[PDB]
DNA sequence: TTTTTCGTAGCTGAGGCCCTCAGCTACGTTTTCTT
DNA sequence: TTTTTCGTAGCTGAGGGCCTCAGCTACGTTTTCTT
């Protein structure tokens, strides 16, 4: 799924190709059957021109925050392909497809297999029991005063400064991973072990990479405390999007989860 | 009768006594009240004549597209534009 | 320091404005479009339900980013009035609605309910027992052809068909236009519903397969006939007009007001709940924030 | 839904554009626009969380004897004031 | 530089506003209340059918032109709330209208169906056949203390009859003075704008307000004396501002000021009479009457 | 048949008397008894106590211009009594009541008896011609160069001097006489030659007067030719109100006027 | 006895409020979902 | 190959529009009705 990024400056149509222009002049031709997936980050404009291009050859046009720590407006609103959809909506609906996805998930979140046959719920038990370890492991790894999660979803100014930056990264991450779910053009709210939220699924994929990179980041930077934590949170996992090809990586995990339905993929 | 709304700008104090004959008004230059459409017409007729040199803009309720209509008199940075019927406020540059 | 901006219903929105000639910009919060000579004019963007994006327009970022957050949809479209492109919010903000419809369409029993809703509503009665979806869309084009030769007859316009070259002649060139604005506030009123326009039960395997459908459950009723009628007025530029028509008999059979419990109803007739979450599920551990909008825009 | 008339005074331009979201901008600092009830205090909290240094009135058509009903928040020289029921305007002094 | 300043119709208008503590004035040609301390209030005086004047209110020259000119009655009130003077135009406007309504009350039969219409809109059916006026007069003393009685009973108001001293009586008096005064003061209003003669009654006669107390009467039960009844049981403090905006409320409920003008020309209409045409040998309108937005009895331009 | 002009003060109550107060103290002592009516001139504010003292002892109050050269408001709206009000409907409604009391108004206009009995039109007609012959005397009298009676009723500019002088004129004779005939308890509306207008009454009355005084002074402030001719007419006018006793006088003649009906008058 | 006294409109200059913008800097952000 | 480029919010001081008032002068007047 070949997607660029573009920032700073208006997309407009030349010779039926995506041009992107500044006071410069061309700044960066794009080849109309190189991209199925623009991302428009902060600083963009977007001509009529090149609208009516992408919609001649089908490209997915996605208004985001900067490396798609935030996503805020898609084309195709609702997803544009129908057999998508319903892939993913037949294996949410279907009792023991739905389970063998969501044992796939925590096998990737254990890292290999979850126990042979024993409930979801339980399986939800382990899960928070290794979470929580994991925030104690990364506390003593970089050095952080950890008294548990806490936050308040009302005020953001109450925890301490570590829940501040392991709320930021999370954020961005889910930014990158409703990116990477519209790009795979699936529904961000049908999920599996999330249900009844708007971006349920994000948080599903979400979880599964969350402890590699970004919350050890939120606690590198926790340690450093610097005057603007959650800004230099967000900085960061802008930069190692950018760096680590994330969103790229985040659609193959995507497919995977949801292949392992045992019901065959569309196109 | 329907809601009515005066807001007159560089208007004489004649004008402004005028219009609190039959409104309220709320801030300077501002009148509300509820009015017929034949009174709406007389006091249009009376704005047009004692406005003077300033300039004035009245809307009313009306069971049209947007719940209400509007209509100026005078010269106005903002003044009224025609989008396929909607009519807006567009504001010119100095 | 800062409040949260949150989208309105749709009943409550004017259907439609097209803008052409400029850039769209923000300016302190509020959508704004500026010409070339640096005349501003404000859009008041969420009181609008549907926004047509004309040739000649350029889109800031912020601007898509503030259409999105008060859940009015941004509709490109070229001229003779055709919808190209749209944007909105990503998505649907309820799972179970989703999968409701899902459900509905993946179920070929639930399917031709939900067809058979729809042709009783088009026509005015009951389809005839024991009929697939194939032979109910049959009949509907047996139908529609009849439709269009007596508004041919009664507005006095001559019909050689539906045609189009990718032009037509000025009742088709009406009609597209007309249908175009139907289909913007359709797909507006069934993202704010939170449903995916793609799928779809008469229509399917498109984009805008749903939107086929609802639109044509209530097209004839609106906005063919006002065609018809610009169509004899015979005018120079007829999209302008189709519009000042279209949004004249959106309002005065209350299209927007409609829209929502039309489609509700449509799926209702599936007769079956939206499905539950399950047990085994994860708990909610945020709970949505309550909105004055519709159940599909995402809110706070 | 009923006709509404927000006037600010002294405002950010926060508030401003804010309010540019549902109503026309006729006047500097006048707002007009057609909204149901449960809008209209929607936009009263918002005028009543932005306004800061500022005052604003907001008034909206009823079904009452004078056919509307408006509130305020700041302080302003022009101030509303009760006599038996009807709400009319003070204008206090310097 | 200058426009005519006019009168606006009586049912577009809110029925009264009661005025207290100040001074009036007229400023750039706006009617005025100021205080002692510097407050201005406006009062939409073209937009008001009447203005009460309480105790401790002096009025400008000037302010009682302008009341007259855009046709607002101006009603001075004592305490506990009851007319005592009134200032407007000096008359109707209309020849036709005053001559109609002094040929209706000097002609004994003519003035007689007058007050058959009047007792069959106030009670509900026609007055017994062949019934002179005092006679009518008696039926409606029994049927009033009947009402009071009835009144006395809904709303558990203790009753020993109409009672008041000029400067006092029960709750209730109280409370029914100034309804009645509230009433007197629309219809006073009524009256002069739709062009006739407040002194000229049927029922009452030689009394400045004879025709006011006969219009009031035909509706004053079925309006202002049940709503002092219910202030009465509320046993209030001061009843006079509660009566005011009870008879506010009752008056814009069952559209009082919509139906008062077309309520006497119902009533003088029942006389069977067209109101005279001016006489052949009179001297032709040198310069034509003003069209007029307002009511037919106020003068315009 | 009492009457005084009050200007510039404020008009109380003190001891149970009518009293007129500036910046100076006391100003007019008014026994309650000795007035029937009061003419409020411009620069006057009236309290409250003083009108319900009005209304106790049944006294009218008129708010007036200058030497009552307009009418503006009056107490008592409509006629304060019956018995005034239907003894002139009375006399207007009746043919032969009428007849005389407009045979009556023209012989006191011609000055002594008009003939035997011809008709009402005749003597309109009659009356038109000596209205003519007396402006083109006064005209020769004060020597003003004299085209007839002219003017626009919607333009109050387009008249020569004269005619504006002597519009001016009749004016302020309307406001006495209006004054005059509301202090009688009449209705202005109702007139006997005049009909259909608010003021016919007042027209009766007031062209029986008009050339003895203020139509002479029209015609000689229009030969002085000052800068302000309507202003200065309207200024000779109240003086010659306020000297000559013009609304006092005014009243008998009215109630004569209608006496001619020979018909009994009230009180 | 020589009692110019009151209320209101027009005019102008002073004071002050606040809208509008040019010009500069800083920014891509109003988040949390296994607490 | 060393490509900082675009759109928008916050801030502040300059310019200016217009509301408000104190202080002064002039005024009692927006008419005509047998043209
Ligand atoms: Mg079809
Ligand atoms: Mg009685």
């Amino acid at each position: 799924v070949s997607m660029i990024f573009l920032q700073y400056g208006q997309i407009d149509v030349i010779d039926g190709a995506f041009v992107l222009i500044d006071k410069t002049g061309i700044r960066t031709h794009i080849p109309v059957g190189s991209v199925a997936c623009i991302m428009l980050e902060p600083g963009t404009r977007v001509s009529h021109a090149a609208v009516r291009l992408a919609a001649q050859v089908g490209t997915l046009l996605v208004w985001v925050g900067e490396a798609g720590v935030r996503v805020y407006a898609s084309g195709q609103p609702g997803g544009a392909r129908s057999d998508k959809l319903l892939y993913q909506a037949k294996l949410a609906l279907d009792e023991d497809l739905r389970l063998k996805v969501v044992r796939k998930m925590f096998e990737l979140r254990f890292g290999e297999p979850a126990p042979a046959r024993r409930s979801v719920e339980q399986l939800r038990g382990i899960e928070g029991s290794r979470v929580r370890a994991t925030y104690a492991l990364l506390a003593k790894q970089y050095g952080v005063t950890w008294n548990g999660r806490r936050y308040d979803p009302k005020d953001w100014e109450k925890g301490d400064t570590i829940n501040q930056c392991i709320s930021a990264a999370t954020s961005c991450l889910y930014g990158v991973t409703e990116a990477a779910i519209l790009a795979a053009g699936y529904a961000p709210a049908i999920g599996f072990v999330h249900t009844g939220k708007p971006l349920s699924f994000v948080y599903d994929i979400a979880d599964i990479i969350k402890f590699d990179t970004v919350v050890p980041k939120a606690f590198e930077i926790a340690r450093r405390n610097p005057g603007e934590p959650d800004r230099e949170v967000r900085l960061a996992c802008r930069d190692i999007f950018r760096s680590s090809k994330t969103l790229a990586k985040l659609i193959p995990l995507i497919e995977d989860v949801l292949a392992a339905g045992e019901i065959q993929p569309p196109a | 009768m329907s809601m009515l709304v005066v807001v007159t700008e560089n208007v004489p104090p004649r004008l402004r006594g005028r219009l609190a004959i039959w409104l309220l008004e709320v801030r300077a230059g501002v009148y509300v009240g509820d009015v017929s459409a034949k009174i709406r017409e007389m006091i249009w007729e009376q704005i047009a004549g004692l406005a003077e040199e300033g300039n004035v803009v009245m809307a009313w309720a009306t069971n049209t597209e947007t719940g209400f209509e509007f209509q100026t008199f005078g010269l106005n940075r903002r003044t009224p534009v025609d989008l396929d019927g909607l009519r807006l406020v567009s504001f010119l540059p100095v």
